[PDB]
């Protein structure tokens, strides 16, 4: 009969557990760019986890950091998904 | 870039 | 079988926390490109299907009284719920314009026994904030 | 280029963080049996997220706890899938 | 959009199961674990895993296994998995000996400390305490 | 049944 109570939850973090999250001020977040862009292109006929993962994708590939300071140039960024989902998720039909 |  | 039944009059409530500017004793800056963010998060959503409210600078009171409010609301007629948090933030823990707060708080107003008209729906929550000090050097 | 050092990796917990995790001593923990049985009949043609969402499902609704102790009484149980993967994964072709 | 998986091997797959615990630790006998382990063993080469599985582990034992095997060459493989059964807290997971990080165990694998297993999926399945939380569920 |  029952259902745990921390069930059916999905946590799409920016990044890892310990580290930073980078952010363009002229072009936003990282994270929130790739997410929009694939959900833009996606959001209607994928299940959250493909597009999540597609997300992780981008971040990983498509980003570089540039600082001045070299403590911060040319570093990487990973997104982190926490899912106590108990379904597959679509967000049409 | 900054960070968060 | 293996899906969330999304047939319901209503997808669901979409919170987004666009935290922008901070108080200086907090010793943060202010996150310059998080409107874009805010932005572009509202208009997909809501294409998406969702019923999408955007709020600014919010203190920690102010995060945690919201999320409490909206698990206090009726969301029978609703599929899932979604949260956007866009702050400052550190390992385990968010920044209001006031302070920090813990991520479990925030989303723990949505257990099951604590939010029964949400039972059995997905609950997610998108987070956009630094979780510690670490550095990602890359590779190849 | 470059390639996040945190990236690709895959965390399938029995348990939310903070929580107990159910081992019964003549059928096995709850995880382990609910993991053993969704591979065995969807190993090779199911993405590995589907498999451990299935397997979310299964310890949340096939499983409850049984003591004398009050304390420990109709207790359940739901995973935790922590996934930096860029790519779906299937164990096959 | 899928993980390449077009190697020799699927991967090698580590299997710790630790039963038995040193008195100094103060936890007890986790019966059925064997029972876990044999059926995952089974799965696991069902898949296409190359398994071992080792027995009461001390912590430096958990760490060397692990250490080990980062350093070998994954080339021909797709993939690599561990699995760990044992009691545990949060963060952490139990040797026979006592407790080791759970982060310290897994980041061998990391891209730049092991390069054969670069863009490959690296499975950690973990079967442990994290807490003393209850989940008392609902309706 | 028993905790881990």
């Amino acid at each position: 009969y029952k259902i745990p109570v921390e069930a059916d939850f999905l946590f799409a973090y920016s990044t890892v557990p310990g580290y930073y999250s980078w952010r363009s001020p002229g072009r936003g977040s990282w994270f929130v760019q790739a997410l929009c862009s694939i959900l833009e292109e996606h959001g209607k006929d994928l299940e959250i986890m493909q597009i999540l993962t597609r997300v992780n994708d981008r971040v990983a590939r498509h980003f570089e950091s540039q600082s001045d300071d070299p403590h911060f140039h040319e570093k990487k960024q990973i997104p982190c998904v926490v899912s106590m989902l108990t379904k597959e998720l679509y967000f049409s039909q | 870039v900054e960070i968060x | 079988t293996y899906q969330y039944n999304m047939n319901f009059e209503k997808l669901g409530k979409c919170i987004i926390i666009n935290n922008k500017n901070f108080d200086k004793v907090t010793g943060m800056g202010v996150r310059n490109g998080t409107d874009k963010d805010a932005e572009a998060l509202f208009k997909c959503f809501r294409s998406l299907g969702f019923d999408v409210i955007v709020y600014n600078d919010c203190s920690c009171a102010k995060m945690q009284d919201l999320l409490k409010k909206a698990s206090e609301e009726d969301h029978t007629n609703a599929a899932c719920f979604a949260c956007i948090l866009l702050s400052h933030g550190e390992e385990n823990v968010i920044y209001g314009k006031d302070g920090v707060t813990p991520i479990k708080d925030l989303t723990a107003h949505f257990r099951g026994d604590r939010c029964k008209t949400l039972l059995e729906k997905p609950k997610l929550f998108f987070i956009q904030a630094c979780r510690g000090t670490e550095l990602d050097d890359g590779i190849q």
